[PDB]
DNA sequence: GACTAGATCAGAAGCAGTAGAGCATGCATAGTTT
């Protein structure tokens, strides 16, 4: 049971459920040289904690740091498992060049498929960035949804249907908010379901929803005449039926 | 809401795998 | 003061010590642990040869030679190290408190007599000479035994016996919900009951602030570099001792270790013949020096004998007015000369008379100084130094002589000739205003060596495996912002009055 | 003997270095 | 829900852009 | 007598401080070659 053959390892792990002595004894009984400090001959240093020594090693680009999990997996399978950015904390320039070929800059590969857990691991490394703006992200999402026959999602079923609600007594006035009970929550649900709700009636509006107040129908019918594109007036049964059936209903039956 | 995230993950997986398969095919062609 | 200082940290493990009055506050137990850790680090940096111990009382388990109940000696008297600090670190937090409770326990009874007996037994075990014996009591219970009076009497008797033995007792009383009162029980146990330490204290003791103040500077006990003879003439001789009140501080010497197992290695130097390969001791080889296109060969013994002038000691030559001495003739750090009556009886009287008369007449004793054998003599001046005390009568300047070295003709270097340009009175006045604006009071201990402090911080971080080293604030860096704010416009006026319009000092 | 260093018996306590403090 | 969806889609677009860059580089190399 | 255990002296080890030499590093200064 000697998988290893004349290989030098340095261990500096601190706070861990598998302290240093057990790993050192295991390495010794696995035919593996153990050293207390790194050197030109050692080909890996293991440390499960971000102490000062690992930071110093990181700042000196001459060695590779590997998490303890790599050696545990090696023990489990009784075979030499190839390294991976998953089992790594830092890479020397040679390992950076090697992994830059078949492993992308993040922790993903383009030669082997991936599963849910692997993709979650890749996403964990990625950090939030704010180089985007709402409208452009929405447009890019729409293009992505259109590209790969990707319009079949139930929660993105209103991506391309912007809806304007008649919850304001005076159009284009934010100070005339009403106290609609059903209308307000219905608009909130529409927004939550992927639809786009705009408080200001602009040229980008596509659909219009009017509650049980029919007095405003004439105003909307007059406004749509000047608009280059005419929107459609629909009743509340349309949205409820669409949500219940999980699929869009024809507006002809609800115009 | 809970099922949304798993749907999105399974959704991204297939397209990423398709792109990786395209990379594999291109590398196989380049093997010549 | 000869020997080592031994200290024992008695920490109460009662329930009342683990309760925090406020959510955002440190429990007494955590404060005691922090104080112990700080003292450990300070001792490691300053006096690594001292002995420390840590003992707990009021616990469920026990560990002691006498096998008493509810007394767990966590660490016996031993030199401090990183291992003990790391061991104590596992009780710092709340999880540390749970670990401590699981390991030993809390809420049990106890007797102070047994605690003092265990402390005395620990003191007796040490084989080294102990100049100081000290115990510190970290507790917040002014009435440890209120129900029983026999236990209190036994504790009082044991404390008195320890005091007679020569063991100092200190009480680092901690915060109490009601208020600590020393007058109840601890007036007798404590070695010294200060007059001010009789009121009810509503806050932790002020000594904890001193304990938490880390000292990262080495402490050296008094020692005499040499014990020489002052010879007024061939037949009048007195005995004096030389000390170095100022000495440069250097980093501890590095040690060579093996890479594989960190095992210390030994370094050996040898000299061998090129044409023969044999090993030559440092007596076969000769010495050479090429002067006048010729080689001069001298043996090692002769080379050493070249430096023999006179026997070690100080030889009197005369007395010189202090005015002739020059401040800019500094050559070497000065030394301190004090009487030494052990070698010669009557030295102190003559030394005192000489000091008094030198102070009266404002003169310095010119002498020829030879510290060790086979060392060329030097010319030194002994300047009288009177005894100066501060407000609290603590001596700040000892009485004796200040030995200052005097340069030879070879120690001076010629200077390039430079024409003298005198500034006008207005420029001198503006510079005087600037100087007055930038005035401050100077003290000899107002600065610290950044290199040594950073080295100590890095060493501690490496030993204790801390996340990041502690950064030391440098007090020697000029305060540019404060100086700019204070000076105001004076700099501009001075520059306009002293520099042409186009000068560009930087270029 | 006020001012004695608790940590190191027999040595006078040293105040923390204050650097430069302008009047 | 909106925050979760936007975050996931941003991560996915970044990863897909990296994959497409790799594909383009491989195609350019194969052009030789 | 013998053993065991206390107390006394003298030499060796540790440590501090000094001096000498070498190395390396950096920088400046002046002479020689093209």
């Amino acid at each position: 049971s000697n998988i290893f053959e004349d290989v030098e390892f340095c261990v500096m792990s601190g706070t861990d459920s598998q302290p240093k002595p057990d790993l050192e004894n295991r390495i010794a009984e696995f035919g593996g040289y153990i050293v207390q400090n790194p050197g030109p001959d050692t080909y890996c240093v293991i440390a499960g904690s971000e102490n000062i020594r690992v930071k110093n090693i990181i700042l000196s680009n001459k060695h590779d740091v590997v998490k303890p999990a790599w050696l545990l997996e090696c023990f489990k399978t009784k075979s030499f498992v190839p390294w991976q950015p998953r089992f790594m904390i830092h890479m020397c320039p040679s390992t950076k060049e090697h992994f830059a070929r078949e492993y992308d800059c993040y922790g993903d590969s383009y030669f082997i498929d991936t599963d849910l857990n692997q993709l979650k691991e890749v996403f964990s490394g990625i950090k939030n960035s704010n180089e985007q703006t709402p409208e452009e992200m929405a447009s890019l999402i729409a293009d992505l949804e259109y590209r790969y026959s990707w319009d079949c999602s139930p929660l993105s079923m209103f991506r391309r249907h912007t809806v304007y609600l008649d919850s304001y007594a005076v159009i284009n006035d934010l100070s005339t908010k009403n106290e609609g009970t059903r209308l307000a929550i219905k608009a909130l649900e529409l927004r939550f379901h992927g639809a786009k709700v705009v408080s200001c009636l602009a040229e980008g509006v596509s659909h219009v929803i009017i509650g049980e107040d029919h007095s405003r129908v004439a105003d909307f019918k007059a406004f749509r005449r000047t608009f280059k594109r005419k929107f459609k007036i629909l009743k509340e049964s349309w949205v409820t039926d669409s949500i219940d059936k999980c699929e869009l209903q024809e507006e002809n039956q609800y115009l | 809401k809970e099922a949304l995230e798993t749907d999105l993950y399974k959704r991204f997986i297939l397209v990423l795998n398709e792109k990786k398969t395209k990379i594999r095919s291109l590398h196989n062609k380049l093997l010549n | 003061y000869s020997g080592r200082d031994s200290l024992i940290f008695l920490v109460d493990a009662s329930k009342a010590m683990f309760e925090s009055q406020s959510e955002d506050e440190l429990t007494p137990f955590d404060m005691s642990i922090q104080c112990i850790q700080s003292v450990y680090i300070s001792k490691i940096i300053s006096s690594d040869r001292d002995l420390l111990a840590v003992v707990f009382y009021g616990t469920e388990k026990d560990k002691n030679s006498v096998n008493f109940k509810n007394i767990y000696v966590l660490q016996e008297l031993d030199n401090p190290g990183a291992k003990r600090i790391l061991e104590l670190d596992q009780f710092k937090g709340q999880q540390g408190q749970k670990r401590f409770q699981d390991m030993m326990g809390h809420g049990s009874d106890y007797s102070l007599s047994e605690v003092l007996w265990v402390c005395a037994n620990l003191f007796s075990d040490v084989q080294f000479k102990m100049s100081h014996k000290r115990i510190m009591l970290f507790t917040n219970e002014d009435n440890p035994h209120g129900n029983d009076s026999a236990k209190a009497s036994r504790a009082r008797t044991k404390a008195g016996d320890l005091r007679d033995t020569g063991i100092f007792l200190d009480l680092m009383h901690l915060k109490k919900p009601g208020g600590f009162d020393i007058s109840l029980f601890y007036r007798d146990i404590i070695s010294i009951a200060e007059d001010e330490d009789l009121r009810v204290h509503f806050e932790e003791s002020s000594k904890l602030e001193d304990l938490l103040r880390k000292v990262r500077a080495k402490e050296t006990r008094k020692r005499a570099l040499s014990r020489l003879k002052l010879k007024l003439n061939k037949d009048i001789v007195i005995s004096v001792g030389i000390y170095n009140l100022v000495q440069k501080a250097l980093k501890p010497p590095p040690i060579k270790l093996y890479r594989e197992t960190n095992e210390p290695v030994k370094t050996k130097t040898r000299t061998f013949n090129t044409s023969t390969g044999g090993l030559l001791l440092p007596s076969d080889t000769k010495r050479s020096q090429i002067y006048g296109s010729r080689q001069i060969i001298l043996e090692k013994e002769e080379t050493e004998e070249l430096k023999r002038f006179d026997d070690p000691g100080l030889m009197l030559m005369g007395f010189k007015p202090l005015v002739l001495l020059k401040k800019h003739h500094y050559l070497r750090p000065s030394l301190f000369v004090y009487p030494e009556e052990s070698l010669v009886i009557g030295s102190s009287t003559l030394f005192s008379a000489l000091l008094i008369k030198c102070l009266e007449k404002e003169v310095a004793a010119l002498c020829r100084y030879t510290p060790r054998r086979n060392i060329p003599p030097y010319f030194v001046a002994l300047v009288p130094q009177e005894e100066e005390l501060d407000d609290q009568k603590i001596q700040v300047t000892p009485p004796g002589f200040q030995l200052v070295f005097l340069p030879f003709a070879d120690d001076k270097r010629k200077m390039p000739f430079t024409e003298k340009i005198m500034a006008t009175p207005e420029q001198v006045g503006k510079m005087k205003a600037i100087v007055e604006k930038l005035r401050f009071t100077y003290r000899s201990d107002s600065f610290e060596n950044p290199v040594l402090q950073q080295h100590f911080r890095n060493l501690e971080a490496l030993a204790l495996d801390l996340m990041e080293p502690e950064q030391a604030v440098d007090l020697t860096l000029p305060k540019v912002e404060a100086m700019n704010k204070r000076l105001g416009s004076l700099v501009d006026e001075f520059k306009e009055l002293v520099y042409p319009p186009d000068y560009n000092p930087e270029g | 003997c006020p001012g004695e260093s608790l940590i190191n018996p027999g040595f006078k306590s040293k105040k923390p270095a204050g650097g430069v403090d302008f009047d």
